[PDB]
């Protein structure tokens, strides 16, 4: 028995009233029941049965449907909901769906940007990493770009993105490049410049070594 | 010989979908096959809660056991069979309902095991309760205690495993037994 | 409360075994199938294994048939699992779950997970370096690159856990050499930079390696 939710993922505001719908492959009657899984965490029921309600569980929460086609409303997306949403099927042994991720969708919010030069201790190998810092932002698409004496940068450096913020769903992200001992005495001046909606013009931070 | 039967049928997710099935056949088939004015039925479903899909007075009316389940819907929660039976015995056996004060009270309990909650079954003691089993779980030693509990007595005579029960030839005349 | 907490989970060689157990407490165990479901990093839950309640009966996922197996021990309340052979494709988070309605298809309860790790590389604890930053007057940040452990996790607390508002702990990231790196940063006023030491509290238990590094100036 195959299962297929939908949305994959989903971005909506507090107060919204959010829908995610789930459908079987073949009729499986009732048999219909919807998990949810915060990161770092188990699953919790929310509803079985299709359409009970489990005790505990907020009652914005709700389900309906039978046979095929089936659908987990939130009457008012909370902070708290912020989470992946799984419908199984219990008609014979346990399938999934492959998960809705639901976000909270806030006001644009520009990140603040912080540049960090390697250490002396990280120089005492052949080792140089330099970190770039957008801090509480929103929404998560945001460009960084590495610059080394204006040269632009590519495929030596990386991203980390935080999940959304349980107060107030921003994101941040570091960049970190990584540039052997060598290279980095080479060169003066490190400079990551970031592009963000919520910026009118890219910020630039930079440090001479 | 007059006899009011009640269904409290197993609702419960436990139940694989085609033993839930079987259960609405079997219900049917009874009714079918024991369709005689001395006859009356009823039908509760349990789970977590009891609903009366159909009372005496609606059999009456109507008299068409597919019509009567035709619109049951599937609680698929829990298994709370000792707050049924004691629902049946003080809601349902009513002569409000339908039910004949000169009749032979019997409750055909179908199930797969044992209960959620717990207590007792004082109430229906005065009824005649046959236990009808289905489901790979329904006889092990979790659930041998509880089927005596809800079985008139000899429980050899009252627990049954719907399989071989509804192939009776003489299934009527067997549920209207008074001496045992 | 019911509860069913799990142990055992670790760092495995590919064809090494490994036993993980699951207390259930607060609610009659020995009614109830019990399962071990288990879930890959970012992919969705799998069921392995269940076990009917007598213990008699036991069942596996065609991924794990042969080299898991399930049991109990219902005058313990404990639940059961030997792996054998692993794979590098069994690293996952593995949960036991009991049967809603003692054996229903639908799960009830749930552990709280216990990580597995497959892989024929060797536990390494990582090397830590300040991100440094007092005159002015606005915020600054600061934090610690923990770079080049093996395998995950490693936990970052700052000032012993006293400090945790504007702390951020990014996700770890795999390099080309198969080691873990991240970032801890946190925000604190620019005025406090000479009057309190920032301390990060690195902690990678796989390696027995604990860290404190301060975050001067
Ligand atoms: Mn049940």
């Amino acid at each position: 028995i195959q299962m297929t939710q939908s949305p994959s993922s989903l971005s909506a505001s507090v107060g919204d009233r959010v829908t995610i719908t789930c459908r079987a492959s073949q009729s499986i009657g009732s048999y219909l029941n919807w998990y949810q899984q915060k990161t770092g965490k188990a699953p919790k029921a929310l509803i079985y049965a299709a359409s009970s309600l489990q005790s505990g569980v907020p009652s914005r929460f709700s389900g309906s449907g039978s046979g095929t086609d089936f659908t987990l409303t939130i009457s008012s997306l909370q902070l708290e909901d912020f989470a992946t949403y799984y419908c199984q099927q219990s008609y014979s042994t346990p399938s999934f769906g492959q998960g809705t991720k639901v976000e909270i969708k806030r006001t644009v919010a520009a990140p603040s940007v912080f540049i960090f030069p390697p250490s002396d201790e990280q120089l005492k190998s052949g080792t140089a990493s330099v970190v770039c810092l957008l801090n509480n932002f929103y929404p998560r698409e945001a460009k960084v770009q590495w610059k080394v004496d204006n040269a632009l940068q590519s495929g030596n450096s990386q991203e980390s993105v935080t999940e959304q913020d349980s107060k107030d769903s921003t994101y941040s992200l570091s960049s970190t490049l990584t540039l052997s001992k060598a290279d980095y005495e080479k060169h003066k001046v490190y400079a990551c410049e970031v592009t963000h909606q919520g910026l009118s013009s890219p910020v630039t931070k930079s440090f001479n070594r | 010989g007059n006899v009011d039967l009640v269904f409290l049928f197993d609702g419960s997710m436990s139940l694989q979908p085609d033993e839930f099935q079987k259960i609405l056949d079997f219900m049917k088939d009874v009714m079918k096959k024991c369709s005689n004015t001395s006859y009356q039925f009823a039908a509760v479903q349990f789970s977590t809660s009891y609903k009366t899909e159909f009372d005496f007075s609606d059999y009456v009316k109507w008299k068409d056991p597919d019509a009567l389940l035709k619109h049951v819907k599937h609680m698929l929660l829990l298994t709370n069979t000792f707050g049924a039976i004691n629902y049946v015995a003080t809601e349902v056996f009513r002569e409000e309902l339908g039910a004949r004060p000169d009749a032979t009270k019997v409750l055909i309990i179908i199930t797969d095991g044992e209960a959620t909650d717990s207590g007792n079954i004082d109430a229906a003691k005065d009824i005649i309760r046959y236990i009808i089993g289905i489901g790979k779980h329904f006889q092990t030693k979790e659930s041998q205690e509880t089927l005596h509990k809800f079985a008139s007595k000899p429980a050899s005579e009252f627990v049954k495993i719907l399989d071989t029960f509804e192939k009776l030839k003489d299934l009527c005349t067997e549920l209207q037994k008074k001496i045992y | 409360e019911v509860q069913l907490l799990e142990s055992g989970g670790g760092l495995v060689q590919p064809g090494g075994s490994l036993r993980l157990s699951c207390a259930a407490s607060g609610f009659t165990f020995s009614r109830y199938v019990m399962w071990w479901v288990r879930q890959a990093p970012g992919k969705g839950l799998e069921w392995v294994s269940y076990i009917w309640p007598s213990g008699g009966n036991t069942y596996y996922a065609d991924s794990v048939k042969g080299r898991f197996t399930i049991s109990r021990d219902n005058s313990k309340n404990t639940l059961y699992l030997q792996m054998n052979s692993l794979r590098a494709e069994d690293t996952a988070v593995y949960y036991c779950a009991s049967s809603y309605d003692f054996w229903s298809n639908a799960f009830d309860i749930w552990g709280q997970g216990t990580m597995v790790t497959v892989s024929s590389a060797s536990t390494k604890g990582p090397s830590v370096f300040p991100l440094a930053p007092s005159t002015s007057e606005s915020t600054a940040a600061l934090g610690c690159l923990v770079k080049d452990y093996f395998p995950e996790p490693v936990t970052v607390s700052w000032n012993s856990g006293a400090l945790t508002s504007g702390v951020h702990t990014f996700p770890a990231v795999l390099q080309s050499s198969g080691l873990y790196s991240l970032s801890s940063v946190v925000t604190v006023p620019s005025s406090s930079l000479g009057t309190k030491t920032y301390t990060c509290n690195v902690d990678h238990k796989p390696s027995n390696t604990k860290v404190d590094k301060r975050v001067e100036s």
